[PDB]
RNA sequence: UCUGGGUCGGGGUUUCGUACGUAGCAGAGCAGCUCCCUCGCUGCGAUCUAUUGAAAGUCAGCCCUCGACACAAGGGUUUGU
RNA sequence: GUUCAUAGCGACGUCGCUUUUUGAUCCUUCGAUGUCGGCUCUUCCUAUCAUUGUGAAGCAGAAUUCACCAAGCGUUGGAUUGUUCACCCACUAAUAGGGAACGUGAGCUGGGUUUAGACCGUCGUGAGACAGGUUAGUUUUACCCUACUGAUGAUGUGUUGUUGCCAUGGUAAUCCUGCUCAGUACGAGAGGAACCGCAGGUUCAGACAUUUGGUGUAUGUGCUUGGCUGAGGAGCCAAUGGGGCGAAGCUACCAUCUGUGGGAUUAUGACUGAACGCCUCUAAGUCAGAAUCCCGCCCAGGCGGAACGAUACGGCAGCGCCGCG
RNA sequence: UAGUGACGCGCAUGAAUGGAUGAACGAGAUUCCCACUGUCCCUACCUACUAUCCAGCGAAACCACAGCCAAGGGAACGGGCU
RNA sequence: AAGGUGAACAGCCUCUGGCAUGUUGGAACAAUGUAGGUAAGGGAAGUCGGCAAGCCGGAUCCGUAACUUCGGGAUAAGGAU
RNA sequence: AUGCCUGGGCAGGGCGAAGCCAGAGGAAACUCUGGUGGAGGUCCGUAGCGGUCCUGACGUGCAAAUCGGUCGUCCGACCUG
């Protein structure tokens, strides 16, 4: 029912975010962003709570060298809320997810943005702190 | 309209202005402007900076 | 050969006479179609842009994620002092177009309106409408005026009113008032002409023409930017750094076989100072100007039922590069074309405004008053004094 | 001639962050004098404290001044149904 | 193709269309038309990938291919290769095919063809040859005319000013997701819609700085290295000395606001209705009909008009209406 | 289709027309990683010197005549012809 | 072949000495440029190719691998002041 | 371009070879530790010499081959009258 209410996105294709779940992965190199038509020479950009495809550049060999769906939780780029507050989380952090939205891990380290929490209920359920 | 207090200076932050910073350790700060934001990010202690409300309280200025 | 990777063109082909506007005041290219059932009413007004600020309010759109939540919107202030009606004009529809039939001016005309008819006011002797006002003080002139009004009633199809702004009540340097034709939409031509004649030499406030929570159109000249390159004028792609003969230029203009440059090619030239007509601007608040009963009444400008303060829309130190707003003002959602001090034309919407977002009622909760001349942090000087305490300059 | 604009000055706002000087029983300490007294006196001494949210800038493309100054029908080229 | 030629195909034969491939000729150019790609940019074509409107099934829904009006709007980001071409990864409604001197070098790059220096393999006694590979190898000139983007302007309206009209040109918006319908219609089950509504987003267009960010030589205010005014103070030099914060102004889907309605109809589905005592959307006549076309919204405004104001008191003047010479 | 390690079936590798190896070195040619950044996403702002205007001084290339387009034919892509 | 900083005949500032900024000046600070810079988030995703720019940079104290012709690599790499 | 004769010139730093001194171990052969020494067609680097890259500026130029940054070498097969 609730809309996305687009915000500033600062995670283009090639950004290496840190994994924030107990799956075992350390880094997540973003290879593309879902739901983007695209434009000429315009790199796809991912914001908070955006479904992306990533690859584990560092971590367990089982998770390395394969594509995983993921959801961006925190971004260092400041985004504006609907009530006029600009928020940034000091780091770019994401969690590995499947197609239906179920997290592959069991816990999330650090805060989780309210946009991602509202968009993905399971990530909100596993979230420790909100925004 | 919930008016916040600046985590560094202490001035009231109206909804239109200010900035919000959520650190990874799990706590949130409100900054009145980029000056206070940079002062906080540079690890400067607010009690040693004269214009800060904490400095004024510490030195018992006014009243 | 063909273009490998398709991409949309840069700029709009329907907006590219890229010339400085011949006119400075916004022209109403099309007035609303008059239905001969509603009462008579003016369809336009002339204001002056002052500045922008914040607004805080609760939205009432069910189903949205932000429903019943506090939101902030950028609002633009347009100072709109009441305008003086000084003349009327009739238009008759012809197979060639819409020809002006008869123009009748009032007896007494203010010097602000008289200034417009003279390029140089200091040098001139101010002789405009000297023998014309004699028609209002003679029996033959009165008979001629009555005959002209009867002819306009019989023949004219469209009736417009000449109204000029009051430049005295503004902080702007200039004193030359802006005149404008406003088409009257309402009942029959006879009743419309009678109302226009009655409104002669009279003030018109903004409450008569526009109301709260209304969608209107803003017409004005873009803030000029002078000669600009293609990279800024059409936002074309920048050439790589290795380019020899410049990089902020369009690389390929056209093909070989057509030995001419097409009008659709992005070229360097004038950017800004373009006539524009923004539509669907929402009136958040029509604020009353300064009035005196025993003392100054400045609360009516910015005080709300939830703030109940003594603040006016003027921030600390006044609006930057405009002045202090003391007259009636209109607060519009979002930004409007033009720079500060710029005259803008407010026009009633040309479309049936029946939409979920266009019919929403606006109830303000907080109006920002922090100084815009930097990073302001105090809403009012009283609050600033209370927070700071006594200073050395006391 | 809605008397107007200009210069200066005063406030409002805003930017930076606490001015020179003075005083201190603050100050890692050190030296001289001698009433060898080492909280005795006199000096050097990063810095600190009160004066002091002080000092400094602020329209040249920010707002009010109606506070002081001079000036403001004057200069040249024109066009006729 | 379970039955069945024409739902979708189609052998043995046969008729055509295109110059987006290679061919044949040498017609223009050897007193020189700069020889591949890639980047940027504009326009055009339909042999339609997707979106709008429909006809079709071996169309129950979903999915689907076949055909029609249809080029308005879209046709992406990357690993490899100089590559066109080619393959793979991911997203997406789709990643459809092409032309414009195989568009585009006084626009750019020079990566490899294609000078001169060299290395390797084959051939030749040899100098040398290799659509056999590798490396380094100067990309000149616009101030001329036209075209285009902007800017003064120009002939008429007796002169100027005013508010306006309009012929003409340009034109703009596009697509998708979530909730409800609905786990409903349909279907043995698995599966699984559609219309109207609500919230919004992709690309594009026009603006603007209240907020966030950027710039910052107000060289605004502190802090500092070297040196120089004897020192304190106040300063300056070191092509902007360096480094914090930073007013105003410009600026970023890196912030914010807005983006519209009618008419005629195409394909198609129909009404009445003979030709053809029956039947028929067609022969007369009539209805519905869309990203189509045109107009409206919007930009400019014609060797085009509009009514209105003042029209040279002068120290010499100069004009406007009337009448009869 | 690049880089590295193994296989030999080597159009046409190969032993002073020298084969293999090789510490150090190379303004020699390539592949990958760390950090770094406007190469880019996506451009924006500031400074100096020009470009702009003015006073003075002041050239050169080029020039059949000159310069608005659609189609046709032509010597097979016209500013002139229809 | 002066003084200061400095390892230094490095760069920068100053004294003796030399000069008018290098075949002209004035007014604004438009677009293209030439030479310098700065940029939120990503960090080579651009491009034939990290082209260009940027990063590290002095000194003191620790530490320093593979290989090797045992000489080197080496200021290896990486840390603190 | 090369050979010869006769003259001139080449800051400041890093690595620390032969040789030597002292201490410790050894039964000898001799070996380890701390110093001294400054050799090298040695390394960073100025003057000098040359011209990689930006295929930068200019390209009817300052110049019929110049300028900026970045560059190789700089005690010897060095540069030069």
């Amino acid at each position: 029912s609730g809309a996305k209410f687009r915000i500033s996105l600062g995670l283009p294709v090639g950004a290496v975010i840190n994994c924030a779940d107990n799956t075992g992965a350390k880094n997540l190199y973003i290879i593309s962003v879902k739901g983007i038509k695209g434009r000429l020479n315009r790199l796809p950009a991912a914001g908070v709570g955006d479904m992306v495809m990533a690859t584990v550049k560092k971590g367990k060999p089982e998770l390395r060298k394969k594509v995983h769906p993921a959801v961006v939780i925190r971004q260092r780029k400041s985004y504006r809320r609907k009530d006029g507050v600009f928020l940034y989380f000091e780091d770019n952090a994401g969690v590995i997810v499947n197609n239906k939205g179920e997290m592959k891990g069991s816990a999330i380290t650090g805060p989780v943005a309210k946009e991602c929490a509202d968009l993905w209920p399971r990530i909100a359920s596993n979230a420790g702190s909100i925004a | 309209m919930k008016v916040e207090l600046c985590s560094f200076s202490g001035y009231k932050i109206y909804p239109g202005h200010g900035r919000r910073y959520a650190r990874t350790d799990g706590k949130v700060f409100q900054f009145l402007n980029a000056k206070c934001e940079s002062a906080f990010l540079s690890k400067r202690n607010p009690r040693q900076i004269n214009w800060t409300v904490l400095y004024r309280r510490k030195h018992k200025k006014g009243q | 050969s063909h273009r490998k990777f398709s991409a949309p063109r840069h700029g709009s082909l329907g907006f590219l006479p890229r010339k400085r506007s011949s006119r400075h005041r916004g022209k109403v290219k099309s007035f609303p179609k008059d239905d001969p059932s509603k009462p008579v009413h003016l369809t336009a007004f002339l204001g002056y842009k002052a500045g922008m600020t914040h607004i805080v309010r609760e939205v009432d759109r069910p189903g949205s994620k932000v429903n019943k939540k506090e939101v902030v919107e950028a609002v633009t202030i347009v100072e709109t002092p009441p305008m003086v009606v000084v003349g009327i004009v009739g238009y008759v529809e012809t197979p060639r177009g819409l020809r002006t039939f008869k123009t009748v001016f009032a007896e007494h005309i203010s010097d602000e309106c008289k200034r417009r008819f003279y390029k140089n006011w200091h040098k001139s002797k101010k002789k405009a409408f000297t023998k014309y006002c004699k028609k209002w003080q003679d029996d033959a002139g009165k008979r001629q005026l009555d005959k002209d009004f009867s002819s306009m009633k019989k023949y004219c199809q469209v009736i417009r009113v000449l109204a000029h702004t009051q430049m005295r009540l503004l902080p702007l340097r200039q004193k030359k008032a802006h005149l404008m034709e406003i088409q009257v939409n309402g009942g029959t031509v006879a009743e419309k002409l009678d109302w226009a004649r009655e409104r002669l030499e009279q003030q018109v406030p903004v409450s008569q023409v526009f109301g709260q929570d209304e969608m209107i159109d803003v017409i004005g000249v873009t803030k000029g930017k002078g000669y600009k390159g293609v990279t800024s004028r059409w936002h074309t792609k920048k050439l790589p750094r290795k380019t020899h003969r410049g990089l902020r230029k369009v690389a390929c203009i056209g093909a070989w076989h057509p030995a001419r440059v097409a009008f659709s090619v992005a070229r360097a030239g004038q950017k800004g100072y373009h006539h524009r007509t923004e539509i669907n601007k929402k009136i958040y608040k029509i604020g009353q100007g300064y009035l005196i009963k025993d003392g100054k009444l400045i609360k009516n400008n910015a005080s709300t039922d939830y703030d109940l303060s003594d603040k006016s829309i003027n921030p600390l130190g006044g609006f930057v590069h405009y002045g202090e707003v003391t007259n009636d003002f209109v607060m519009l959602k979002g930004c409007v074309v033009g720079t500060k001090k710029r005259v803008l034309t407010l026009r009633k919407s040309l479309l049936v405004q029946t939409k979920r977002r266009a019919l929403e009622k606006i109830d303000l909760k907080f109006i920002d008053t922090t100084s815009k001349f930097g990073h302001g942090r105090f809403q009012t000087v009283e609050e600033k004094k209370a927070f700071m305490g006594p200073l050395k300059k006391d």
